């Protein structure tokens, strides 16, 4: 009853039975101000675009192991059509800046075993490493549809051959996931929770940012300990998201992009 | 006690808690950020084979060149380039043996432990030469993103790389001590540095190396006379922003 | 599923790329053509205000899951997809301790009221559709069948009124 | 928001519950339960073909009746009583075309909406003649369960349904408009009247009809006069209680 | 004296601005939109060959309906519908003379002088039997948008249009003076009407006919009974909004 | 001087050096209330919507006669993608409610003649008229790419083939041209000035309008007086315009259209 829980935002509401509460990464939330680095007065306060756009994300089954996981960039996961007012807003700006508020869905039952691991991360590497091919635009920010093993980001991975590779000990793009948990983040157990809430503010390397080239926040969720249940039981077990933009502020109006 | 780590933030308890004990603390303000990184470490090597009073030109040996990009990050001559810029990995110097020296230039202290998304701070450089013979150079400091300015010699003899107003440094002379040191302010547009990873491009039709960020870095470092030459960085008024994972080191 | 009318509809493990029912807001509907809302709307002209569509969810205590229920205003046609519906105004509706879940089709018109009935619909007497998608499929242990039971009601919410007495077409009944 | 129907009571909610809106009422109260059925609506018809001047003598015609029971629900002649009684349930007047018309009389309007267990009201009127001749006729009306006295003129050439302290009325000539109106309290010895069902008998050995209830009406019209006349029912401070089921609508 | 029309507007001058001369208006209020709409014109006809005591059926006989749309601007039948609907454009009733009368209905005087785009008002009917033949009618008022309920007759020689709540009314008798007038309030879910164009579709396919607005109009009036009546429209309370042309008239 | 006027919206500005005033059609401006038959909290105060949208709109030649116009649907107008954020916020809303702020262009020389009225009028005819093919909406609502002659409106034009046509004396999208002048508006007379400023507020027969199906507002051009010019002059003569949605309303956010 104390983890019944609901949340507002424009005219979307979701809605959990079994809350664990809200974590705010850093303590703090993005208040919306506009950047001074801009002298255009900012577009913001788009009800239409303060809302949660919810997404599926992946199945979780019995054969991924802890540490596979899958990532959502961000603002680019809601750069399409499916963004709304969001992204048609923030196709026709230079800039754009925000925070993210996030609940990620996942049921299981009583006699169903495993844990997730659900956090926010700055500058997190979202570029594909099945292969030593340059990341390009229309690569690079695309949310995981398969999710990514573990094994080969430990050390990062260079965009080189594979015989190349064996002289490159380290990239830059390096996830050490045994700390993952150093991110804002909380854990989806299926014995305790079908939920989880984070809310992150905007971090840059500038007051507000030319997003079409720089996927600044990536969700990512993470197994921590494998999905398990017995003959009988509902095998189909899927992750879904509800992803809101944080009182976003757009700079520089432009014509559209693509 | 119990408690629930899905909550993403659980108590950070002493042994009072759980038993008949006392809280042990005792002060301690050397784990501060500040302090840790306001020490010198080895960052970088330079080498130059011309004389002071002659044009610089843009050189490598043996994985060396006679200029270096300020950044703690690995940086090396990358696909040609004229001059070193930041890389995005780490290789060996030597394609066999597998083991370091690496071919890239970085402070390997920061790399190795650099627990943050973020950082700004002041950077105090450190040159020193290898040898004991008398030192005989001239060295130019370039703020981040400024003209390198690799133009000829405009007077005779003369050092090119002193032929500016930027900022630029001679020693030479049997009363010297064969180092120079001094203390660089932050200059890049950037408000803050990215510390490992930049997920993003930096030109606007997204065909510049993935994961590198525009000008993050203190400048470069330009140096002509005989010899070869370490660096050193030393990281004043650090500040460090959002906690993220620390190198992986290999299972005992 | 032979086209018989039930006070319910059906759910299980797994989430179709449809909704489970699509309800079009009419007091004129079919499917709610038999409730006290209808009947009482039949003998009126006109309404405003808000409609609460209420959810009863009759599965076994160990079975759980999350549907979305989403109201699409018009316009732009019925939403194809889960994408779409996510669009419009929606409401996740998580099952647990609480049984039931009480929506509400805010009103949202280009008119001060609605017509109760037509002819042929118009863009005062339609008003969208609220459908209820499968967000996570229905999760259970073993021994517990396959289909849960929803039960589904209508009424007029806290702000609906009607105006307007007249007398609706009239029928043999049977 | 989350509720449970099980409670038997459920919140009634807007927009502002679950989502960022606001209340949109406005004044209204034509949905008032008196307000609603202080209307005329048509509730039966009567028709004679004897004299004013005359003996009345109750009769039927292709399903009409030359008197009526005063009562929203279906009433007709029941297992061939004198006069009309309240039906149980209504019926086609044709054999074959399974159509209305239907042989028992009724206020539609009331059966098809009546969402209430029991009511109370006065009842208001009204009885029109169907064509345009001169209207020439006398009413009586008969008190709930008051006697009939269907008996012989006590005087030559005089209308018997006049010969009585009953409340009657007597419209006549070219200076009228072939329509009589006129309001009748309540008048039944029960406190409300059954607005569908009566779950009982209205006897002490259980004999009669079960459904209809004891003198659940409000009174009679005998009619005498040349005539077809359709009868309007209009409720005057009409009140009702306990809320019930309305007739079922087939599936469209 | 001189001014410049292109600013949209242009003072209203009397004789003293360019000459020796005064002001000499008198009080007159009957141009006030209000007083000027208040009065009866005939706006519609309408026809009947059943009796009272019947089944009411649409029909159309020369070009005249048993029922009529209430709205100033034209209707008919419209591409075979069962009731008439509002017209976009009227036509001759005539294939040939190219002369009045029109086929279509409507208050010819709103038509050909309405410099308004939406108006506002309450609607007083009157309804006249054209010949002096003793009335006999029902009729039976559909508030706007509401069920026309065209069904059988649920009792047997009743005059089907009474048998609702919707507002009817029934003239009978040789005391009548053949004729049946009242007001209806606005009821349209519109806020304002359009009183000549509607630049839209009125459903969400857009299939409908272009220029007509949803539910743009007053409810409807069926009737039976035996005759041809005329009918007219008085405008009660009023109000017009955004002035906009009128009708062309053929230059002299 | 005193003809010099700057307006600013968002990140665009208007400037003419030749204004003679701008009118306000009934004297009213749209306040940007939200609508009262709407529950759902509107989006509203869009800065990147709350801008000038300029667009060509035709050449004026010595052809065209008194009468001869053009018509531009609103919204529509602007519901394509050169719309903006206007649009694209436009097109994932039910409803939307908006005044409409104007400017019109066009310079000829002090040696050329003719004059332009232009004018807003609400449910103005925008239907094609060349043709007896019922209207369509993708055929209804679009801008005039031709001057429309004036004979055939003065009656009206019944969507009804041409023998049919001569038993139809009237239809009641008629517009009597003689009297165009009642609609909000202002003459563009070459020799006095090369722009015309209009601001009209909402109207309709509701709170708020689906759009999808009504342009309840249009703007039209219609030359006065035929252009003029001797041997030597300018010929090229165009006709531009500024188009701003004043403070418009969002309610009822669903997917886009077509």
């Amino acid at each position: 009853s104390d983890r019944v829980s609901s949340d507002t935002a424009g005219n979307t509401a979701t809605n959990t039975q079994s809350t664990v509460g809200r974590l705010f990464g850093f303590g703090q939330r993005h208040k919306g101000k506009h950047p001074a680095s801009c002298a255009d007065t900012a577009t913001d306060k788009v009800l239409a675009a303060e809302r949660y756009y919810t997404i599926k994300l992946a199945s979780w089954t019995k054969t991924q192991e802890s540490f596979d996981h899958i990532r959502v960039p961000l603002p680019h996961a809601l750069a399409g059509e499916n963004g709304g007012v969001f992204s048609s807003t923030l196709r026709r700006h230079y800039l754009c800046k925000c925070g993210w508020r996030i609940q990620v869905q996942c049921n299981a039952s009583q006699f169903h075993a495993g844990s997730l691991l659900v956090f926010m991360a700055p500058e997190f590497d979202t570029s594909n490493h099945s292969t030593e091919v340059e990341p390009r635009a229309d690569t690079a920010f695309k949310v995981d549809a398969n999710w990514q093993k573990h094994a080969q980001i430990l050390t990062g991975h260079a965009y080189v051959n594979t015989t190349t590779k064996v002289n490159v000990p380290l990239a830059l793009n390096h996830q050490n996931f045994w700390q993952w948990t150093t991110y804002p983040h909380q854990i989806l157990n299926l014995r305790t929770n079908t939920t989880c809430d984070l809310e992150v503010p905007y971090v840059n390397v500038c007051p507000t940012s030319s997003w079409t080239q720089h996927a600044n926040w990536t969700l990512v969720i993470a197994v921590l300990t494998p999905l398990q249940y017995s003959q009988g039981s509902a095998t189909t077990i899927e992750i879904t998201a509800s992803i809101q933009p944080v009182k976003p502020v757009f700079n520089g109006l432009r014509h559209t992009v693509v | 006690g119990v408690d629930n780590a899905e909550k993403g933030k659980v108590s950070d308890d002493n042994a009072s808690t759980d038993f008949v004990a006392e809280p042990v603390k005792l002060p301690e303000n050397q784990t501060r950020v500040s302090f840790f990184y306001d020490r010198s470490t080895l960052s970088s090597v330079l080498q130059s084979t011309s004389d002071v009073s002659s044009k610089f030109t843009p050189s490598t040996a043996k994985n060396l060149q006679n200029s270096i990009l300020l950044t703690p990050l690995p940086s090396d001559i990358v696909n040609n380039s004229v001059l070193p810029e930041q890389e995005r990995w780490i290789s060996f110097a030597s394609p066999t043996t597998q083991k370091p020296p690496y071919k890239t230039k970085q402070d390997w202290n920061f790399i190795m432990f650099s627990p943050f998304t973020y950082y700004k701070c002041d950077l105090e450089v450190t040159l020193s030469k290898n040898d004991r013979e008398t030192i005989s150079s001239v060295v130019r400091y370039v703020p981040c993103g400024a003209p390198s300015d690799l133009s000829d010699q405009t007077m005779p003899q003369t050092p090119s790389l002193a032929d500016t107003r930027d900022p630029h440094m001679w020693v030479v002379g049997q009363g010297t001590t064969n180092q120079i040191s001094f203390v660089i302010p932050y200059t890049s547009p950037l408000s803050v540095l990215p510390s490992v990873w930049f997920n993003g491009f930096s030109n606007f039709d997204n065909s510049s190396r993935f994961g590198v960020a525009p000008n993050a870095d203190f400048g470069r470092l330009l140096l002509q006379g005989q010899g070869t030459f370490s660096v050193h960085y030393r990281y004043k008024k650090m500040r460090v922003f959002c906690p993220r994972p620390t190198v992986f080191i290999p299972w005992p | 599923s032979n086209k018989k009318r039930i006070p319910y509809f059906s759910a299980t493990n797994s989430t179709p790329a449809t909704p489970l029912v699509t309800y079009q807001v009419t007091l004129s509907c079919s499917c709610m053509a038999n409730s006290m809302l209808a009947a009482v709307a039949r003998n009126f002209n006109q309404y405003r205000g808000s409609l609460n569509y209420l959810f009863v969810f009759t599965g076994s205590a160990m079975t759980k899951g999350k549907f979305l229920i989403s109201y699409t205003p018009p316009g732009a046609g019925e939403p194809k997809t889960l994408d779409q519906a996510m669009q419009a105004t929606y409401a996740i509706w998580d099952l647990g301790l609480n049984s039931s879940y009480n929506f509400t089709v805010p009103f949202i018109s280009p008119t001060h009221y609605r017509q109760t009935s037509y002819n042929t619909p118009t863009i005062t007497s339609v008003d969208g559709w609220l459908t209820v998608w499968q967000l996570t499929p229905l999760t259970y242990p073993l021994g517990v069948p396959n289909d849960s039971h929803i039960l589904t009601l209508v009424s007029g919410g806290d702000d609906f009124t009607l105006r307007m007495p007249v007398t609706f077409t009239k029928y043999v009944p049977q």
